[PDB]
């Protein structure tokens, strides 16, 4: 029941009742042993910016999960450009403060970043419920049924959760060590 | 879940994983979309894999300005180095257009390889069961033996 | 209006339902004839009046430097 | 059900101010909702008269820089240096005048259809000519007119700064 | 619409590539395409056989550049000596004979009726009115093949003719 998103914005703006849920019936608990219900700190008791909360973790699951992948993969092949070669820039972590300015590519994704993350902004503040949260209508290959809807939304959840963590440490990992894509000492 | 095309004497159901779950109508329209595209394109790229070799290579210039006689050039890797940028952008223009002058969402006549091309139909004597399935089939050998030509070409350096 | 703005608001009423996908215009309902009216103030028309002739005795004094016709 | 949505950006409702309006029934792109802020009709004069002001300067640009050159002295200068040479040399505030003379009389279209004196429609000036009877051709004829103001806007964009990083004519 | 048109060779009705299936609209736009195409035609054959014929290059084509009628090649070679304003204009009074009244779809300017009356056929006869416009577009084809035939001529050989 993934309600499609033209009949899914009738019930958005800042909802001001409780569900009486977890948090407004988000899905993301699902624990592989029972639900872990964590929200320690109580930023679920919020509850009119628990779609806001959503919205921001998936956002920051996905920036993560593709600054991971963006920062094991170079360490393995680079863009064909002698700018972006092995020797140019050394590590990955060197490759931020190795383009910038003046050199393009980095202020280009920057300026196309902030150019759909504004013309996406209308979707945070306001359009943003409970269930639509992360919905930007990409769905395509989003399995059908309910329980699979669930399944892939708790997937989604769970790696971007993971890479967010990972990404931590491994710039950590990488800064403190300066190493290839394993950055163990 | 049989009937619809993809059944053949070597194998009507071959599927350990992936539609493992069956039913799924939505998947299987867009895993069906992706199985016949892919077959299109790795049939074209093997016909251009295999035509620079049994065929001469077009005598022109493909750059008239750098002269890119299509000798000059291998056929499989590099060659998408050396083509030039400007050429293969209006590769991918016409790869775009083709993509995108008819729809290709769900519920569309784009999620079953029906663009409007035809050329290749039968008399409509049903025996379109039997092109079809030589659609599919024929498009999974043709994607096994590109990726097989890929692999072959990465570990050989070269061509083979 | 129960939520106290001001004179003259562009503001849609902040108790709507949820969430509205409403044209509201943020930019001022001028009139042209208010304009012209607005423009035709004395304090804005005597102004006027003086700039222009202080700028034509500026041009006077660019192009006829000095009193040399006296 | 409801909440027609933008064919351009399908998770944002279409903006209501777009309705009737060339663009909306097959792209309706307005994400960040300048025309639930801005009046739709000046939005639309805004586009069309910087489309139409961009497909003049991107064939002023192949113009000059392939060489199709007014017969005059003072006009063999290159297209980066063309608007210092000719602001000195005179013509561009004649340019500026004659334009001003236009744009004067263009806020004064503007000034008359937004108090409903005229039924003018936003990109409109009277200019008929190679204009369709047919409502359908009409709208087809003010989509093209859209789409082409819009591909040279970017294209003369490029150009520009293009030319300005790597001096060249215009294939670059 | 097999009786519609010249056909001055008489059935002769040549769709060949089966090019109207049908269509008031297009078959209507295709006549005013090939009606002007073959004035068009017509027009730039008289000024490629002239310059030859009667050289006649009196004078600057350009008092200032210095561009002279008689250093213009008569042909392609046209398109680069002959005045940047000069083409320009050239190109304005093209637009003026296609601007200044409508040629859209219902209007007389899509059937090629235009202001220029300079053969009048005199209603009262309305018989040498297809007569003089059935030669007209027969004309208008063949001096059609003719100018492109001439502007091969020129690219191949090197020159006009
Ligand atoms: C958070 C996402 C993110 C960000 C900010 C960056 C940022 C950067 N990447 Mg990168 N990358 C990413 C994800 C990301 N990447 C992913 C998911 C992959 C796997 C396909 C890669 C693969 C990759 C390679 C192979 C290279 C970079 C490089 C770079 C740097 C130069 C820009 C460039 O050419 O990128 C190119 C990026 C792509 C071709 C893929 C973008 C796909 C997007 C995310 C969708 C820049 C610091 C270059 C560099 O200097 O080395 C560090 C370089 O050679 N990236
Ligand atoms: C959850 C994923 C994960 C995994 C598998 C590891 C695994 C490891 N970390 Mg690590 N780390 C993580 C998250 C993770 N870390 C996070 C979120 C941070 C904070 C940003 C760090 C900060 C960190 C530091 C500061 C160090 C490690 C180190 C190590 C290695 C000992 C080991 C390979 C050490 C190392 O580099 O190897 C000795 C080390 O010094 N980690
Ligand atoms: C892009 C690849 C692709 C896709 C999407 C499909 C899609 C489909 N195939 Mg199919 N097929 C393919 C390639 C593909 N095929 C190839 C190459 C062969 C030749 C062996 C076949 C042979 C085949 C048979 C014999 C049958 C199907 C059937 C089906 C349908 C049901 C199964 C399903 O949903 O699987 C979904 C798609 C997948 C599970 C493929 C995903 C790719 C997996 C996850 C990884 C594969 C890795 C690969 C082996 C190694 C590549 C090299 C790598 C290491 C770099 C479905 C429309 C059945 C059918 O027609 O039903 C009526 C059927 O009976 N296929
Ligand atoms: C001067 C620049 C300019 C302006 C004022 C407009 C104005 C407009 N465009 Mg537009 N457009 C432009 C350039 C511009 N366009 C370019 C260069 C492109 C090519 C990518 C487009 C592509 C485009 C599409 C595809 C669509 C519009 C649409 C619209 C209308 C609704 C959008 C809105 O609220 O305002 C937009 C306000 C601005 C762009 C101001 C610039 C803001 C910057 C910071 C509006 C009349 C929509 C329409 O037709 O509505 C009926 C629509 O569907 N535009
Ligand atoms: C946005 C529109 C625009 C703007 C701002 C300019 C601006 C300029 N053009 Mg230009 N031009 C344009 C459109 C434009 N052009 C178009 C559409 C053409 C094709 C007819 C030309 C053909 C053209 C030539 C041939 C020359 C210029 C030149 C110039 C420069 C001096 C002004 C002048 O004499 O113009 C003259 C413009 C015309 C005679 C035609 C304009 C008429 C259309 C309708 C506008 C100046 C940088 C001159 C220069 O000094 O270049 C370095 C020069 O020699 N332009
Ligand atoms: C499609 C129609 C067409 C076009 C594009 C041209 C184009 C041209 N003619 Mg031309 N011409 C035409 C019809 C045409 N003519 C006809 C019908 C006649 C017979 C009266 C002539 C008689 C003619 C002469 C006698 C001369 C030209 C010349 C020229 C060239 C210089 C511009 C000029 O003086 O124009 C003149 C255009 C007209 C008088 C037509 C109105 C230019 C390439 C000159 C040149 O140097 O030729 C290379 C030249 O001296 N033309
Ligand atoms: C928008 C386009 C930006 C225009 C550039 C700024 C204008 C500018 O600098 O003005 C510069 C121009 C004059 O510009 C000066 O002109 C001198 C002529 O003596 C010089 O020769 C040069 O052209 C230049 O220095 O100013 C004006 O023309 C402004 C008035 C325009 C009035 C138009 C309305 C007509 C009624
Ligand atoms: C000198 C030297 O030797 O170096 C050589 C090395 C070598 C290897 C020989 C070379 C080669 C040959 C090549 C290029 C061989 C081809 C490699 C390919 C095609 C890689 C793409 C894989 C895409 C995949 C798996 C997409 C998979 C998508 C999947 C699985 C989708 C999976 C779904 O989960 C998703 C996403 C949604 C689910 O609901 C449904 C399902 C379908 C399960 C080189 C590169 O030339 C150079
Ligand atoms: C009728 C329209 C048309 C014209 C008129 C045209 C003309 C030129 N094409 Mg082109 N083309 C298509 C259409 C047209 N091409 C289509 C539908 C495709 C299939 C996708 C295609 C493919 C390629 C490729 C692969 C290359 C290419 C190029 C050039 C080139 C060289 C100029 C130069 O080198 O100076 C010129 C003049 C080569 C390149 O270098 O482009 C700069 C290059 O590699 N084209
Ligand atoms: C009564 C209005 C009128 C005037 C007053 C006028 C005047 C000049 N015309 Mg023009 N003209 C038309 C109208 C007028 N022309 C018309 C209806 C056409 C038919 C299309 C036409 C055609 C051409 C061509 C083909 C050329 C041309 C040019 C010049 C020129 C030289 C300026 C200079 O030498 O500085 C001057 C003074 C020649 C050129 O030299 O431009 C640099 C050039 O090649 N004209
Ligand atoms: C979708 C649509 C249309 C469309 C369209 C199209 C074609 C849209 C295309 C838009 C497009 C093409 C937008 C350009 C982006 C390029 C950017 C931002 C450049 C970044 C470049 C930057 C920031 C520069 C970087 C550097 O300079 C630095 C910083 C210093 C130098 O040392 C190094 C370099 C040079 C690298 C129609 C058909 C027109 C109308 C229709 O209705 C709707």
């Amino acid at each position: 029941a993934r309600r499609e998103l033209a009949v899914a914005y009738e019930d958005a703006g800042i909802d001001l009742m409780d569900n009486g849920k977890f948090a407004q019936g988000l899905v993301g608990a699902e624990a592989a042993f029972g639900r872990y219900e964590f929200d320690p700190i109580g930023f679920s008791k919020y509850t009119e910016l628990v779609p806001w909360f959503r919205e921001a973790e998936l956002k920051h699951g996905r920036i993560a999960m593709l600054a991971w992948l963006g920062l094991v993969v170079p360490d393995f092949v680079r863009i064909p450009g002698e700018a972006y070669s092995f020797e140019a820039v050394p590590r990955v972590i060197d490759a931020h403060d190795a383009l910038n300015a003046d050199a393009g590519p980095n202020f280009q994704i920057i300026l196309f970043i902030s150019i759909v993350e504004l013309c996406c902004a209308k979707k945070v503040f306001e359009w943003n419920s409970v269930e639509t949260a992360g919905d930007y209508n990409l769905t395509r290959l989003f399995p059908e049924d309910d329980e699979a809807q669930k399944q892939m939304r708790i997937a989604e959840l769970k790696n971007g959760r993971l890479a967010m963590i990972a990404f931590g440490g491994a710039v950590t990992q990488a800064v403190i060590t300066g190493k290839p894509f394993p950055w163990t000492f | 879940f049989e009937n619809e095309l993809g059944v053949q004497a070597p194998t009507g159901f071959w599927d350990p994983l992936g539609f493992a779950k069956d039913g799924s109508m939505k998947a299987f329209k867009r895993r069906r979309a992706s199985e016949i595209k892919h077959g299109r394109i790795a049939m074209l790229a093997t016909m251009g894999y295999i035509t620079p070799e049994l065929t001469g290579k077009f005598p022109g210039l493909l750059s008239p300005s750098m002269g890119l006689k299509y000798e000059d050039i291998p056929n499989g890797l590099g060659a998408i180095s050396k083509v030039p940028a400007v050429g293969w952008a209006q590769i991918l223009a016409y790869t775009f257009y083709c993509e995108q002058s008819q729809d290709q969402s769900e519920g569309s006549a784009g999620e079953a390889g029906d663009f409007g091309f035809k050329v290749l139909t039968s008399k409509d004597e049903e025996g379109l069961k039997r092109k079809l399935n030589s659609e599919l089939a024929n498009g999974r050998l043709a994607m096994m033996a590109i990726i097989g030509m890929f692999f072959q070409d990465g570990l050989t350096g070269s061509a083979w | 209006r129960k939520i106290p703005a001001g004179p003259y608001s562009v503001s849609v009423e902040p108790l709507r339902d949820g969430a509205t996908n409403e044209v509201s215009i943020v930019t001022p309902p001028i009139s042209s004839e208010g304009v012209q009216e607005y423009l035709s103030l004395a304090p804005v028309f005597f102004m006027a009046l003086a700039i222009f002739t202080s700028g034509f005795a500026i041009e006077v004094l660019r192009f006829f430097p000095d009193t040399r016709y006296w | 059900g409801g909440y027609k949505m933008s064919k351009a950006v399908p998770f944002l409702p279409m903006s209501p101010a777009l309705e009737g309006y060339v663009g909306a029934e097959e792209e309706g792109f307005d994400p960040m909702g300048f025309s639930l802020a801005l009046d739709i009709r000046w939005l639309r004069e805004a586009e069309l008269k910087h489309g139409r002001i961009c497909m003049l300067a991107t064939v002023g640009w192949i113009a000059t820089d392939l060489g199709m050159r007014l017969p005059g002295p003072a006009y063999q200068v290159s297209t980066l240096e063309a608007h210092d040479a000719m602001v000195k040399f005179g013509p561009m505030a004649q340019i500026l005048i004659w334009l001003g003379i236009i744009e004067v009389f263009s806020f004064l279209a503007i000034t008359n259809m937004m108090e409903g004196t005229t039924d003018r429609q936003p990109g409109d000036y009277g200019l008929r000519r190679l204009y369709p009877k047919d409502e359908e051709g009409q709208y087809e004829m003010q989509l093209k007119e859209l789409r082409n103001g819009r591909l040279a806007m970017l294209a003369f964009s490029g150009i520009v700064t293009t030319a300005v990083l790597t001096g060249r004519t215009w294939p670059f | 619409e097999s009786e519609r048109g010249a056909q001055p060779p008489f059935g002769f009705w040549d769709p060949l590539g089966l090019s109207a299936d049908g269509d008031v609209a297009t078959f209507k736009r295709r006549r005013a395409s090939e009606i002007k195409h073959g004035r068009i035609a017509m027009l730039a054959a008289m000024g490629y056989m002239t310059p030859e014929i009667t050289g006649k290059f009196p004078g600057y084509l350009s008092p200032s550049t210095g561009v002279k009628y008689a250093d213009i090649p008569n042909g392609l070679a046209a398109i680069s000596k002959v005045p940047v304003v000069g083409w320009l204009q050239i190109f304005a009074w093209t637009a003026v004979c296609e601007l200044w009244e409508d040629q859209v779809p219902g209007t007389p300017g899509h059937e090629g009726e235009f202001c220029f009356k300079a053969f009048k056929v005199t209603s009262d006869a309305p018989e040498t009115r297809e007569t003089k416009l059935a030669s007209e577009l027969a004309n208008g084809r063949l001096a059609m093949m003719a100018i492109i035939g001439l502007f091969f001529q020129d690219g191949l050989t090197g020159s006009a003719y």
